[PDB]
RNA sequence: AGAGACCGAUAGCGCACAAGUAGAGUGAUCGAAAGAUGAAAAGCACUUUGAAAAGAGGGUUAAAUAGCACGUGAAAUUGUUGAAAGGGAAGCGCUUGUGACCAGACUUGCGCCCGGCGGAUCAUCCGGUGUUCUCACCGGUGCACUCCGCCGGGCUCAGGCCA
RNA sequence: CCGGGACCGAGGACCGCGCUCUGCAAGGAUGCUGGCGUAAUGGUCACCAGCGACCCGUCUUGAAACACGGACCAAGGAGUCAAGGUUUUGCGCGAGUGUUUGGGUGUAAAACCCGCACGCGUAAUGAAAGUGAACGUAGGUGAGAGCUUCGGCGCAUCAUCGA
RNA sequence: AGACUAAUCGAACCAUCUAGUAGCUGGUUACCGCCGAAGUUUCCCUCAGGAUAGCAGUGUCGACCUUCAGUUUUAUGAGGU
RNA sequence: GUCCCACCCAUACCCCGCCCUCAGGGUAGAAACGAUGCCCUGAGGAGUAGGCGGCCGUGGAGGUCAGUGACGAAGCCUAGG
């Protein structure tokens, strides 16, 4: 909508708000990132430190699929079972059954461990697992298998 | 010819907005203020028999 | 002449909401009345927060309210002029009595399943018109992604605007000391 | 509920099909609006109880709203025609307004509108012919 | 019918704020325009030049928009419009639109004479 | 072939018209201006002055203030008539004066007393209907120191401009 | 303590502070009287008169300049659109969010419905192989709006010592 | 003779690339209200120009925190005109 | 050259009226209100480059005035309001 924009309030004032001494010429300073090392160095060194230079080794023909392994913490593990079944377990009316959660189906590969866990035995099937995660799931009463 | 002619809005807001309109369609003071001639109609939500 | 340093200096805080919600306008009328004809500072503070903008009213969560429900507060009224959301980590929800601006679908369901009550601000003024036995809460104001870029500079440990994250982007010179200098 | 007189005023406080806005004041063309001003106090089509006066063939015709049958406009208007005497009509209207708490603030306005309608229903007096002063005195000669 | 009682009417000015240099060029309407030149005389407020419209020239808020008789103008188009002035005999005055047929004009004046409303543009 | 929150004769393609035409250059090439009488030509018979172009009468039309220089017809610029000023510029701002021209406002309203005229019908009660359930409408009775409309006389209050 | 003169009369039931206290000069002007009811008061325009008044736009420390453009009039005439960022305002949902590449259907370029994948976010750090977030009621200290059984509990945020 | 090559020659004329680039001249269209500057520091084949800090506007938020001050008094230090 | 009386006028100072901007208050067992309204109180008003707010006009689109018009719409002229 152009009916309310600052260009409609400039009609009648010569120079259209761009100044009388500096007249808004075409390209004073150069096009693009010109002068990066010469007259725009102050900007490129107060901000963006690290722009120039080379670092690290290179890698020909990277295939991103080789590096697919999304993770999941340990406090969100209980959010993988439906709500109605979940409340039955946490409220304490089963006492004799344990859920076998399969991370791979729900789209996870590694089970990291960050939070706490309630003292109910479970069974986890993962591709990768961390040292801290293993300890917590084991002291709760369950075990973790490797499935590939 | 490549200015932005059409626009895109959320389906949630579409349904919210159309629901609000149906609700206001049952308030007789609004019917008058918008310009209709309903000073005769028996009930403000009309429902015909459907046999007719 | 009068030789002053300031003149015709406007205020600095909002004096009316900039939104045009019809239901929100009703709240403002009601609390204008209450704050004018009462002496409880609870009413005046609630009035001002009704004007604020979405970045000045951050969301609170069941865990944050649950934190303040300890050490002898299990029977006060929590009031939050903001949205109230659910927390997927709190495994067992205590018994509460909340008065908020709007809840989420799951947040409302879980509170009423534990055996509490969810109110609105009009009902709150009808039950406790002076704020007795209440406690006001806020959300985390500095928890936006856009606040980690403020005041960027050398020796500041802030976040830069980069189009991607990886090896080739703003690492070579000025960060590591092995290529020139460091910040 | 979520509907009320106050809410309806919020929706129509800015524009409605009964409004006539131009420079030097705004007016409203309603049947149930006394004094034809645009205000919450006088907007009849929003309040749950209002009054209106319309000139009949010999007298006035007073109309009010029945708070119970609000969702049925066919029978939601109490109508009575006063055609007997000015003073008796004045008394009946004032009592109808401010005796049972049915908008006791429109008493003074209801009486005044009745006075205007009856005042206009009289036979008019003839205007006296104009004069011409200096301009047309020369022309008439 | 005379209008309501009111305080006396003061105007504070009667001239029309003509535009600088409109008496010398024919391609310059006399509507006022802000002179925005570097070294203009009127913009610098020299002595002996045209004045400039300020906000200190405004009129009293009680006597704003009233014609010298005491009423305020109201533009009407048909007979249903002059009926909106039923409750305002002593404050407003009707004014017939310029695109109304001659028959409609005489019809309106009859209804207005009954209602006791002053009409300004009434054909002699 | 169908459409548009597009342009409306200096716009929209260079072209709404005998336009890639008229015209320029040895040549490759360059390349315009120009829409609208009236519903219907009913496109002015006849007389008269003039060498003729044309003019004046007289005609057609709702209109010739539409006459093939044709719908509407602004400004720059020009003619006639009417008013006024001018000793090496004119124009302009503040304030009176003379002359010309002109919009408003007032020309009654309310109330009381006496006399006259005309009418259906004041308070009250009974029946029916509606409604905000105590306030009203309709029908009947009510019949002159009650009520209403008009006229005549007298009286109080108010109402325009300058002092 | 007594005279003489000038300019002004804002407000619109009572409510107050008071005094010389059947009242008052105390929170803002009333009383009596005269002429005229129209060109008389008032307004617009033209001209004479007293005082004042250098040509606009622009660059420049400095413009009325012996600095540049401008004979006059009418129409045309200059910060826009797309992709990608960023902060702020309004809105919907909320640990999730996003229908429209596509399918179903239709009063047909409109409106309405559907879901597998996918994008952003929920986890960082190293060049890399790799590893991967709770001792405490998610810590201690000084301030903090608000609440409070008056003892205290202390949101957001600021400073500091720790994990 | 840098002379002539269609009134054109120290490199003809015609169409396209082409709306070729410009740190340089010229212009940049209605009204009212409130606030209101700089020609200075550092860097650049920088000196008719840019980035950076400063001066300015708008939007707010925390309290109404009771803190502050181009100033004076009292006590106590430094200076080489 | 020194001293002493009276007098003259700035957009400066004092008092009063009016306009706007900013700040502080009152107004629902509503006989109530363009609550974006009304009422009470105090101070201030210069401005290029520049920033923000409010309003007025033009060509088109949706809704509404049951809008105007051959008994005369649009347009144009007018020391007439």
């Amino acid at each position: 909508p152009t009916r309310f924009s600052k260009t409609r309030k400039h009609r009648g004032h010569v120079s259209a708000g761009k100044g009388r001494v500096g007249k808004h010429r075409k390209h004073p300073g150069g096009r693009g990132m010109a002068g990066g090392q010469h007259h725009h160095r102050t900007n490129l060194d107060k901000y963006h430190p690290g722009y120039f230079g080379k670092v690290g080794m290179r890698h020909f023909h990277l295939l991103r699929n080789h590096y697919w392994r999304p993770s999941i913490n340990i406090d969100k593990l209980w959010s993988l079972v439906p709500s109605d079944v979940r409340e039955q377990y946490l409220s304490g009316q089963k006492k004799d059954t344990a859920p076998v959660i399969d991370l791979l189906s729900h789209g996870y590969a590694k089970l990291l461990g960050k939070g706490r866990l309630p003292e109910i035995p479970v069974v986890v099937r993962a591709r990768y697992v961390s040292a801290e995660a293993e300890r917590k799931v084991k002291e709760a009463g369950g075990v973790v298998e490797l499935v590939a | 010819i490549w200015r932005k002619w059409h626009v895109k809005i959320n389906q949630g807001q579409k349904r919210f907005a159309t629901a609000s309109a149906l609700a206001a369609s049952a308030v007789a003071p609004l019917l008058m203020a918008r310009g209709h001639q309903v000073s005769t109609v028996p009930e403000v939500p009309l429902v015909v028999d459907s046999a007719a | 002449g009068i030789d002053l340093r300031w003149k015709h200096v406007r205020s600095s805080h909002r004096k009316a909401p900039k939104s045009d919600n019809v239901y929100l306008k009703l709240l403002v009328k009601l609390y204008r009345f209450l704050a004018r004809r009462t002496e409880a500072p609870f009413n005046k503070v609630v009035l001002r927060r009704l004007f604020m903008s979405r970045i000045n009213r951050p969301p609170v969560s069941l865990s944050r309210i649950a934190r303040n429900l300890k050490n002898g507060n299990e029977k006060k009224t929590v009031v939050v002029v903001a949205t109230v959301t659910d927390d997927n980590r709190l495994l067992q929800v205590p018994k509460m009595e909340v008065a908020a601006l709007r809840f989420t679908a799951k947040a409302r369901a879980r509170i009423e399943a534990a055996g509490g009550r969810t109110l609105t601000l009009d009902q709150l003024a009808l039950e406790k018109p002076t704020g007795a036995n209440t406690l006001l809460l806020r959300g985390p104001k500095n928890a936006r992604e856009a606040v980690k870029h403020f005041g960027f500079g050398p020796h500041k440990h802030k976040k830069p605007y980069v189009r991607s994250k990886g090896r080739k982007f703003e690492r070579a010179r000025g960060r590591r000391r092995s290529r020139g200098f460091k910040v | 509920s979520n509907v009320s007189a106050d809410l309806i005023w919020e929706v129509s406080r800015n524009y409605n099909s009964f409004l006539v806005k131009q420079r030097t004041g705004t007016f409203s063309r309603d049947a149930l609006n006394l004094t034809n001003q645009h205000s919450r106090k006088h907007a009849g089509f929003v309040n749950d109880k209002a009054l209106g006066i319309v000139p009949a063939e010999k007298g006035v015709k007073v109309i009010a709203k029945k708070v119970k049958a609000a969702n049925k406009p066919a029978s939601s208007l109490y109508t009575v025609t006063y055609k007997s005497t000015a003073r008796k009509a004045y008394k009946a209207i004032a009592s109808q307004a401010a005796k049972h708490g049915y908008r006791a603030d429109l008493r003074q306005a209801a009486v005044a509108r009745a006075s205007a309608i009856l005042r206009s229903q009289r036979p008019v007096k003839p205007e006296p012919p104009k004069k011409l002063r200096g301009a047309a005195a020369r022309r008439a000669a | 019918v005379a209008a309501k009682k009111h305080v006396p009417i003061v105007k504070k000015r009667t001239k029309r704020f003509m535009r600088h240099q409109s008496d010398r060029f024919k391609c310059l309407d006399s509507a006022w325009r802000k002179p925005k030149g570097i070294d203009n005389r009127v913009r610098r407020r020299f002595k002996g030049n045209l004045a400039m419209p300020s906000i200190g020239y405004g009129s009293n808020k009680k006597t704003k928009h009233m014609m010298p008789s005491g009423h305020k103008a109201f533009l009407v188009h048909n007979v249903k419009d002059v009926e909106l002035l039923l409750m305002h005999n002593r404050t407003y005055a009707a004014e017939i639109a310029h695109n109304v047929s001659s028959r409609k004009r005489i019809d309106i004046i009859t209804r207005a004479k009954q209602l006791g409303v002053k009409v300004t543009n009434a054909k002699a």
